[PDB]
RNA sequence: CGGGGCGGACUGUCCCCAGUGCGCCCCGGGCGGGUCGCGCCG
RNA sequence: CUCAACCUAUUCUCAAACUUUAAAUGGGUAAGAAGCCCGGCUCGCUGGCGUGGAGCCGGGCGUGGAAUGCGAGUGCCUAG
RNA sequence: GACCCCAGAAAAGGUGUUGGUUGAUAUAGACAGCAGGACGGUGGCCAUGGAAGUCGGAAUCCGCUAAGGAGUGUGUAACA
RNA sequence: GAGCAGAAGGGCAAAAGCUCGCUUGAUCUUGAUUUUCAGUACGAAUACAGACCGUGAAAGCGGGGCCUCACGAUCCUUCU
RNA sequence: GUCUACGGCCAUACCACCCUGAACGCGCCCGAUCUCGUCUGAUCUCGGAAGCUAAGCAGGGUCGGGCCUGGUUAGUACUUGGAUGGGAGACCGCCUGGGAAUACCGGGUGCUGUAGGCUU
């Protein structure tokens, strides 16, 4: 009839065989949740990076 | 059996320490937090708009965002047998900027001005820290007093 | 209608004191802690002995109330009503329950105040007795009579302070002529040199 | 030889008139006042009921008003007319304050009238000196310190000197 | 005794005490929480303010911005440097806190070179201004009006601090409620009688009001108005030569320091060796006068 | 463990009684560390 | 004269659902090249200000910035 | 009596023996034995039917003394 | 040591309590996130962004209740 | 050496009582025509300048309370890891590392930022 209720018991040890992994991290993390209105100004700074070229490579030179 | 509600346990875990109940101080609003500063998560139950859950209260995490009251912050949450890092929103009031970042930060530029002066004045210097070495050779003087004798004192029934 | 002593001996759960969670408590048997000549002024009665525990253990209020009453009466019949002054320096502040059996079984096994015990530590002081300093033997037997009501182990100790005072008693008296100590009844008042002058002025006069 | 910003001085008069229930005669009660002062008086309600009163909880029972300046310093000397300069020893506070009551109205000076009753009231001098006024003020409000204070011996060496009149030993 | 003392050792244990400036009364941290702190995406960007404290005899104006070691006041400017600038008696009122707004502004102003640009309303007249930022130049300077514990009705003087630097200049949020032209009933504002408030006219009305009336009481209220021979016809046209002088030069010059000789005037802190040889010197004579019996 | 000369403050010994710090300079005794230190011994 | 309650200074004994104080063991993060330092460019966001912030483009820096050990990363299908 | 878990024991006792702690007496004669004395006021007071040292309530002294409690027990109705 | 609707805990003093004045942010929207978690849903919550408003002199604050609870799929119906 | 305005940390700053305060200031203070609020010009708001440091405020004092920081308590309490250690148990000792809190006894009694004054 009554059986086991909960146990974490033997849990660590199948949590550790194949090792408890940190998460990826890597360069250029994604922008998802960030602020929208500060997000569509960084692609108006994007877009109007082309402009500008000529003076980046003449002051570069 | 236990409950599921968001505060349970967090009695002490969001209470004030003795005597620093009353108005936050302005300074915890003047900090500037910026994108990919490393922070730790207190957790203060004196505001509770942008409380952090209790499972984040004393972890660290670094900040992605910056909004006009709070910050979203990349913290490390363990369940089970993964890691996975959580993006949170918390209200300033709740965080607090981590000394372990700053503390490497000032090294690495004590580490790059003695590299500078280093290479032009003409020396080698470690600038690795090293592990606390065993203790060198040393010669302890008496000083014309003999050590003085310890013995154990007996036992007796003190009350 | 009682459980032997045996069953509620040993310290085993949580304290568990009478408060707004555990009601209907029966009261302690034990309800008087000092005997004797209580009021007796703190230089009458230099010797002090103790009856001190060596298990950590329970004691029963009944036990209490048993071991004071046996020390009372041989403290009676040989120093007099007035020769002498006890305390006992537990109170049973613990209750135990009781799962009483005549639904049947463990289901709900979770039981009613049955009675109450006090907490003894090892090297704490279960009986106190203070007396003038020819009665130390009847003291000792007083106590050793005593030790005859709980079920552990105990020792018979005379304590250097003088009576029931935290000061040794080889420093007592003249710490009260310097002043540094102040009689109030059964005890004594220790006045430090620091705090408003007035306090001192009010001494040395 | 003393300052001249310690001198005594009457802050507020605080005439009030407890009537036991509400209705045509506290509205008479308020007319009462008002005669007595040239200014309107403002009614009190009840914090709670009591039904061995009579009285209710927020029910009108009472009416007050507060005179301060010259005018207080008149309706004071009117009912110290009634109570011919005598008051008594414990009728001084401990704080400096002191009051009194009387028990008709008329003899206040003010012409009886068949519709109104026989009303009485309290009076409560609030005794202060210069500078009782921090307490009270929004910015920077404070303490008037323990010298500056009124005692109930200072109230009553007031009175004494003041309207000349007699400390009943009571 | 008969009551247990409240303040006992336990009440002063546990006792916390308010912020040091809540404990003087001069600070509201809960106005001043909402008012200082800058949103957090806007990082050091100041948040400047216009503190306008009025006391019994002085106005002050400052410009300050928050920071972590303290505010930064970046321009002051006081009603009792008005006597350089035609008007030398009657400070602390209406007038005086326009002209001392207006001469913070137009100190500001000059500081970051901004006074040709943004002229403000030279001819005063009640009715609202507010600056607009012109394009192809620095913007307008924005500012947020601190009251303090002032209690902000219609007419409150920090509102005249308000209408002097908005005239100076400054873009500061504000409505015309509070103003001594608005009308609560109509829920209009009149635009003229705050002109003359800012001319000081209703103090010239109470004057000719106290001359007709009782001389004598017109000695005693204006006594300091007799003297600087200041009359009710010439208040308004000093006002404005008052205004035409804080807008020609508002630069303040810091009158130069004094040599002077170092004095202490307060007594200095008692050693812990005097305060033990005073214990002992009080003893001492306790015992002594003992014996004298 | 202390000695000299000027400024404040304290004491129910007040006669110009007694005692305590502080700021500047002149001396004295003791302790420790640096010193091309300098010598002598191992 | 005496006993209560009251107040004051003490005194005995306690708390899983009390607490000023407060461990040990424990939990998170950091210990660099995705870093540091220079210049410049873009922005419709922010704005006293060539101000802030973010992004982008060039350049120079390697003593590889604790110990110890180990070769790692990643996907699909899947039984019990 | 005889070895983790583990498979049987407690309070309390012992003039069995062993070690330890504290104290006391003693050639000014300990201790134990054997042998003498163990007195007067006073059969002290209050208690009662009788309580004389010895059912009890209080007192608790003095002289002679080497020493002898106005009493440690047995005993008597009380004595003895 | 009061009060904040209620259970308890936290929090709170020119507050978050009390009294007034004006109001309807308890409204219209798209995503992100947190909590339970399988990192599914619901519920609840957090931070924004775009409208339209309220209030205040303004800074601001407000898209319900100071925080932790107060609730509900497919199919069908009904309204907009 | 101080003060004012605005503050940061939020008692070493608080609380009780006493003493002193030059100059500016800050106040108390005088009045209600206007602005604005009241039962009350007490508060608030406004217009002032005869008087006063009595109060607030500042500094100092008190074998002051509190607070802050040390010593002690104490290598004590508790504790990581170990043993075929002891003990009928309750519990205790040792090894290996870490290590408190009262009482009690000392010392201290705001530092400071920006702007602006006074101090022969
Ligand atoms: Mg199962
Ligand atoms: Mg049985
Ligand atoms: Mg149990
Ligand atoms: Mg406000
Ligand atoms: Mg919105
Ligand atoms: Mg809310
Ligand atoms: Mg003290
Ligand atoms: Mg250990």
């Amino acid at each position: 009839a009554k059986s086991k209720n909960h146990t974490t018991h033997n849990q660590s040890r199948k949590w550790h065989r194949n090792g408890i992994k940190k998460p990826r991290s890597q360069r250029y993390e994604s922008l998802k949740g960030v602020d929208p209105k500060f997000l569509r100004n960084m692609r108006f700074a994007k877009k109007h990076n082309k402009k500008g070229l000529k003076k980046m490579q003449a002051n570069n030179a | 059996t236990n409950t599921k509600g968001k505060r349970r346990g967090t009695r002490y875990m969001f209470s004030r320490p003795f005597r620093k109940h009353g108005v936050v101080p302005l300074a915890t609003y003047m900090r500037i937090y910026k994108k990919g500063d490393i922070v730790d998560i207190k957790g203060m139950g004196t505001v509770q708009k942008g409380m952090p859950h209790k499972c984040y209260h004393g972890k660290t995490g670094r900040v992605y965002n910056v909004t006009q009251h709070a910050v979203g912050i990349v913290v490390n949450k363990q369940v089970k047998g993964k890691i996975l890092a959580k993006r949170i929103n918390v209200r300033i009031e709740h965080i607090k900027h981590s000394k372990s970042r700053d503390s490497f930060l000032k090294r690495v530029k004590e580490n790059d001005q003695k590299k500078k002066e280093a290479k032009e004045k003409g020396t080698w210097v470690q600038l690795k820290r090293q592990p606390a070495p065993p203790r060198e050779a040393h010669f302890v003087r008496t000083n014309g007093k003999e050590p003085e004798l310890l013995e154990p004192i007996p036992y007796e029934f003190m009350a | 209608g009682r459980r032997p002593a045996r069953c509620y001996r040993y310290c085993k759960n949580k304290p568990y004191p009478k408060s707004r969670f555990c009601r209907g408590v029966p009261d302690a048997k034990i309800r008087i802690f000092d005997l004797g000549r209580k009021k007796a002024k703190v230089d009458e009665f230099p010797l002090g002995g103790h009856m001190v525990s060596d298990e950590y253990e329970q004691l029963s209020s009944e036990a209490l109330e048993a071991a004071r009453i046996c020390a009372n009466k041989y403290m009676v019949k040989s120093c007099g009503r007035d020769g002498f002054h006890m305390r006992v320096r537990l109170h049973p502040f613990h209750v135990i329950r009781i799962n009483k059996m005549l639904q049947t079984g463990m289901r709900g096994a979770f039981g009613k105040p049955q009675g109450t015990v006090a907490r003894v530590h090892i090297g704490q002081v279960i009986m106190s007795i203070r007396t003038k300093l020819q009665n130390e033997e009847h003291v000792i037997e007083a106590l050793r009579r005593a030790k005859f009501k709980f079920p552990g182990r105990q020792k018979i100790h005379i304590s250097k302070k003088w009576g029931f005072t935290k000061f040794n008693a080889d420093e007592f008296e003249d710490m009260v002529a310097k002043k540094c100590l102040i009689p109030d009844g059964c005890g004594v008042k220790y006045v430090p040199s620091h705090g408003p002058l007035d306090k001192w002025r009010v001494l040395h006069s | 030889k003393e300052n001249p910003m310690r001198e005594l001085r009457i802050r507020k008069l605080c005439l009030n008139i407890c009537v036991g229930e509400s209705g045509d005669r506290l509205t008479r009660a308020a007319k009462v006042l008002e005669q007595l002062t040239g200014q309107t008086p403002v009614f009190s309600k009840a914090r709670y009921t009591v039904r061995s009163f009579g009285i209710r909880r927020n029910e009108k029972i009472a009416v007050h008003c507060t005179v301060r300046g010259a005018k207080a310093e008149e309706i004071l000397e009117k009912g110290l007319k009634v109570r011919e300069y005598e008051l008594r020893k414990n009728n001084f506070s401990d704080t400096g304050n002191f009051g009194f009551g009387i028990q008709e109205h008329i003899d206040l000076g003010i012409k009886y009238d068949p519709s109104i009753g026989i009303y009485g009231l309290d009076f409560y001098v609030v005794l202060g000196r210069p500078g009782f006024s921090i307490a009270d003020k929004k910015r920077r409000t404070g303490c008037i310190g323990a010298k500056h204070r009124i005692s109930k011996e200072e109230a009553m060496r007031w009175f004494q000197q003041k309207y000349d009149g007699i400390i009943l030993p009571g | 005794g008969f009551v247990k003392v409240v303040k006992n050792k336990a009440y002063f244990k546990r006792y916390q005490v308010k912020f040091r400036r809540r404990r003087e009364g001069k600070t509201d941290y809960y106005a001043r929480k909402r008012l200082v702190i800058q949103d957090k995406n806007k990082y050091n960007t100041p948040k400047y303010r216009m503190i306008v404290r009025v006391t019994n005899r002085d106005i002050i104006c400052q410009i300050a911005y928050a920071r972590i070691e303290g505010d930064m006041i970046v321009c002051a400017a006081y009603a009792h440097e008005l006597p350089k600038y035609g008007v030398k008696v009657g400070l602390t009122n209406y007038a005086a806190a326009y002209c001392t707004g207006l001469l913070l502004a137009r100190r500001l102003l000059n500081r970051f070179g901004m006074d040709k640009i943004y002229e403000g309303q030279v001819e005063v007249t009640g009715d609202e201004y507010n600056v607009e930022s012109i394009d192809g130049q620095p913007g307008a300077f924005t500012c947020y009006l601190d009251a303090g514990l002032a209690r902000t009705t219609t007419g409150n003087k920090v509102f005249g601090a308000l209408k002097g630097a908005v005239d100076g200049g400054l873009s500061i949020p504000h409505s015309t409620k509070r103003f001594p032209g608005y009308d609560s009933e109509s829920k209009e504002f009149n635009a003229e009688v705050h002109r003359k408030h800012i001319m000081g006219q209703n103090v010239a009305d109470y004057m000719r009001y106290l001359m007709e009336e009782d001389e004598d009481a017109y000695k005693k209220q204006f006594s300091q108005y007799i003297k600087n021979s200041v009359t009710p016809d010439m208040m308004e046209e000093m006002y404005k030569k008052a205004h035409a002088a804080i807008r020609e030069n508002p630069v303040y010059e810091k009158k130069p320091k004094k040599e002077v000789k170092k004095k202490r005037w307060n007594r200095p802190k008692m050693s812990l060796a005097q305060k033990k040889d005073r214990v002992a010197q009080k003893k001492a004579s306790f015992l002594r006068a003992q014996e004298r019996a």
